[PDB]
């Protein structure tokens, strides 16, 4: 029963490791998405105008 | 990436701590047992039964220290202050160079006076020490490891 | 210049002499292996240039040692032909050296090239005489024709003893000693 | 002892001195003698090769001075956040990696200069000049410092092709330290194969070459069929 | 020639797409191409979490 | 760039998480990270409570 | 505390912008009184000056206490040690406010 | 092509389903596919429980 | 066309990688099973069932 | 030397009261004894009844 | 520390053997005084193997 407590603490901490190593903060990735999507739209629009030249 | 390194460090540090929570509950249990053992009318035969419980708890400590790994690094056995190399837990906290920290730690049964057995007839070759010092020793064991945990705790908050 | 060539030849003549003086000691193996090494005891036979293994390997009248070297096939062979009979005493720890009458070596694999040719066979007919015994060393050349080392221009003559013959003499003295020490 | 054993004792001590870690008296002695080669040789590409070698050795010497100064400056800091055993070891780990990494940079700068010294010697094409003691001794000193620069940082596999080129030059093959370093570097490579579970052909190749240079180093320092040689003979079997 | 806008447009379309790869799984690392080492470590962590459980 | 609000959001999620760590155990101190010395002392007091019993 | 203070000395040293060191003691004067000059208008004499500096020696850098140490320092009068930390905070808070105010000017 | 999200979506729908299989029965093992040996052992234990009663 | 060759190369490489993702999922599963197998009271008969998998 | 010996004595006593490391206990004790004996030598003279006494107590 | 003296010409020195004997003797006596007699056997046995200690009546 002692051993289980030890193993459980390591377990929780190891799972914290997996999350912090792999799982992103969706808020900031969403910010990145919005910036990149805007730049896509800006790109397309200026090619429309570049075609006019 | 420095933020990530800081956070990956936080978990490594917590992993070490979990093994040390295990380590301290062991001392607290051995302390409970030492108090029973210190009873001069509690017999030598019955003390051997206690030493069964204590001896294995001591071995469990040495095993925790030996096998307590994270990312295949051994975080508690005597590979600190040096192993084949002194290379240890560097975390790179800022984006530039000279924004660095190292962490070291060590425990094994030889962290405190590793008392086994008790006066009288035994099947071992070891005996416990002055009951008063045995209590003092277990306080020392708890002090040394809890103090090491305090190191990790504080370190976590720094990160 | 020719001065360095002369000194080099002298060092090589003495190198083959010192090892031949050690090779003459392997008489201690007649009354007596390292990995991939096979030793046979026998007698000089046929035309006097080859060693015939005994039916009785332990026989007291063996006067030749035949040693085969394998690796990864047969790579090398040496035949040590000794002058004189062996001591009557059956204990090899008491046996004494016998000047070699001849040393015959063969290279089959890990062949060395002397001016782009392989000397596959070397026949030394005076191994314990004056170190300067190049006229006593026959060279059998493959591209096996017989040449005499003393008629080799010199670098060439030096390369022969430096690259082929000394090294083989040392390799075999090494192996014969290895066998002896294991059984002694 | 015999006349050869007395001579040998003298020579082994001279060879150990030859491979001595660099210092200021050895620096002076070395550049006396390497310049002595410039004297007779009178060859601009040899002069350039030596100028680059000397710049390489200067890098090494300046680094040794830096390492003392750095360790001094660290020792002279008041360490008020050092109340833990781990914190003392932490600051030690800071020192060692900064010092080792700075030595690694000095090694590259020294080897870039040594490489240039060799590239200039490569431009001496006349075979009557390449066979000169002046050419060979400088080339030997460039390789020796190169070997030592790598050896000090534990870059042992890298020392093998340079040790092998070294022993081919003007009786360097008869130097006990050259065979000792070859044997040690080959031993490292054998251990790498055993630790990484590499191919058997390389295990035996490296083991064989270790034993060849172990035996030759022993022969050179103690003499063939000495108690010390005879010991190595039986182990190698 | 099409002005640099064709570069931007392609690149931003790629950044938006990569944002989707990460966001859908919730992870900084979906592939070794995002971070080969973070990945290899989390794979080790997962064997440690499961073995421990 | 994401405005300071991304700091608040992460930190407040962390404060909520920390609140849970404390509340479930009933304690100001769950870990040394809350108070290393308050913890060490209560461990001593616990040996005194049990030893006394 | 000691590590936190050491971190302060490191922040002051490593706090760079475009490779400029913005916190070490090159302020409010070095060999010259010239500091972070910004050119705000299109013509000459349309300029602003910024000064700032911090390091652990910004406040009375008290560490350690009577008893066993591995350090070479001890704390002073408890009440003054508390007052010292107010001084530390005051000196930096004012410097931040100076930057804050400067930002609003910009 | 649909990005890896189509893999994640299918897999996570399956993990949600599997979680329910376990939760409603109360068990780590509902099927041999969860743990064939844990299952076989509990089947033996059940005959021991009933036989014992 | 060189740009195309670069992209066709991407497809080769991605194809290879997908098969290696499959391969690593396999190794992780075998390791999970190896840990169970390493249990000295987990029987030889039960180990054969694992070896089937 | 009297002040050095007294201050070193204090530090020795701190190690004994706080149960500090032996290396510091002996370091402080040693330095106390060196300056105790030197102060004695300086005021009373070498091989004085007082010098002889302090030497015999320390050794 | 004595275990770290690997040269057999040094381990056979009277200097080596006497110290190892005195270390074992004090070890035996320290245990003997506290009645830890079973513990004294392997040390007494190692003791008598050294440099004619077997001819000692107390051993």
């Amino acid at each position: 029963e002692h051993a289980a407590k030890g193993l459980m603490n390591a377990y929780e901490n190891t799972q914290a490791s997996e999350s912090r190593i792999r799982d992103a903060d969706m808020a900031e990735e969403t910010v990145a998405f919005t910036k990149n999507q805007i730049l896509v739209q800006s790109g397309t629009a200026m090619l429309a105008q570049a075609n006019v030249r | 990436q420095a933020e990530r390194n800081t956070e990956d460090g936080m978990s490594l540090i917590q992993t070490t701590e979990g093994f040390l929570q295990e380590s301290n509950d062991i001392i607290q249990r051995i302390r409970t047992l030492a108090i029973q053992s210190s009873n001069g009318i509690y017999t030598e035969e019955d003390r051997q039964m206690i030493q069964v419980e204590v001896s294995q708890l001591i071995d469990e400590v040495d095993r925790i220290a030996s096998q307590a790994e994270f990312n295949k690094m051994n975080l508690l056995q005597g590979d600190f202050a040096r192993g084949s190399r002194a290379t240890s837990m560097w975390f790179h906290i800022g984006p530039n160079m000279h924004q660095r920290e190292r962490v070291f730690i060590a425990t094994m049964t030889a962290r405190s006076l590793n008392l086994k057995g008790q006066s009288g007839e035994l099947l071992s070759l070891s005996t416990a020490d002055k009951s008063n010092d045995a209590i003092g020793t277990l306080d020392a064991a708890l002090t040394r490891i809890s103090k090491q945990r305090a190191n990790l705790g504080a370190y976590f908050n720094r990160l | 210049s020719g001065k360095s060539m002369a000194d080099t030849e002298k060092e090589l003549d003495d190198n083959i002499s010192e090892v031949n003086k050690r090779l003459r000691l392997h008489t201690v193996l007649f009354k007596m292996l390292p990995h991939k090494t096979v030793l046979y005891k026998g007698k000089p036979s046929a035309d006097g240039e080859r060693c015939e293994a005994a039916d009785k390997q332990e026989a007291q009248d063996n006067t030749c040692l035949h040693l085969e070297v394998f690796d990864f096939a047969k790579f090398k062979k040496m035949e040590l032909f000794f002058e004189g009979s062996n001591n009557a005493d059956p204990d090899p720890r008491k046996e004494q050296p016998r000047n070699l009458t001849k040393i015959r070596t063969y290279i089959y694999q890990n062949n060395f090239l002397l001016e782009d040719k392989v000397i596959s066979v070397i026949a030394d007919v005076a191994p314990n005489g004056e170190p300067a015994h190049n006229d006593k060393i026959e060279l059998f050349y493959q591209h096996v024709g017989k040449y005499i080392l003393s008629n080799v221009e010199n670098p060439i003559r030096n390369n022969f003893k430096k690259q082929f013959y000394f090294k083989n003499l040392d390799y075999f003295d090494k192996l014969f000693t290895k066998i002896f020490d294991y059984n002694d | 002892l015999t006349e050869d054993q007395k001579k040998k004792k003298k020579e082994i001590m001279e060879q150990e001195s030859l491979w001595k870690n660099p210092d200021f008296k050895g620096y002076n002695k070395t550049f006396q003698e390497l310049h002595q080669l410039s004297k007779t040789f009178a060859n601009n590409q040899f002069r350039l090769a030596l100028s680059n070698y000397q710049s390489g050795v200067n890098t090494i010497m300046k680094n040794r001075d830096w390492v003392e100064q750095y360790r001094k400056e660290e020792a002279e800091k008041k360490r008020l956040d050092e109340k833990w055993y781990w914190q003392k070891v932490d600051r030690k780990a800071r020192e060692e990696r900064v010092v080792y990494r700075e030595k690694m940079k000095a090694k590259q700068d020294a080897l870039n200069y040594f490489s240039k010294a060799i590239n200039h010697l490569d431009e001496i094409k006349n075979p009557d000049l390449r066979e000169r003691p002046e050419f060979k001794r400088l080339l030997s000193d460039v390789y020796r410092s190169w070997i030592m620069a790598e050896y000090d940082l534990q870059n042992l596999p890298q020392t093998i092709p340079i040790l092998e080129l070294y022993i081919e030059i003007d009786d360097n093959e008869k130097e006990y330290p050259a065979h000792k370093y070859l044997a040690s570097a080959y031993s490292f490579e054998e251990n790498m194969i055993k630790k990484t579970k590499g191919p058997d052909d390389m295990l035996f190749k490296y083991r064989y070459k270790k034993n060849v240079h172990l035996l030759r180093a022993t022969e050179l320092k103690y003499g063939k069929d000495s108690p010390e040689y005879k010991h190595i003979v039986n182990v190698i079997n | 020639a099409a002005i640099n806008s064709h570069r931007v447009l392609k690149f931003q379309n790629e950044e938006v797409s990569k944002n989707m790869e990460k966001l859908s799984s919730g992870m900084r690392i979906n592939r070794a191409g995002d971070d080969a080492s973070g990945l290899a470590v989390s794979e080790k962590m997962r064997t440690q979490v499961n073995g421990l459980r």
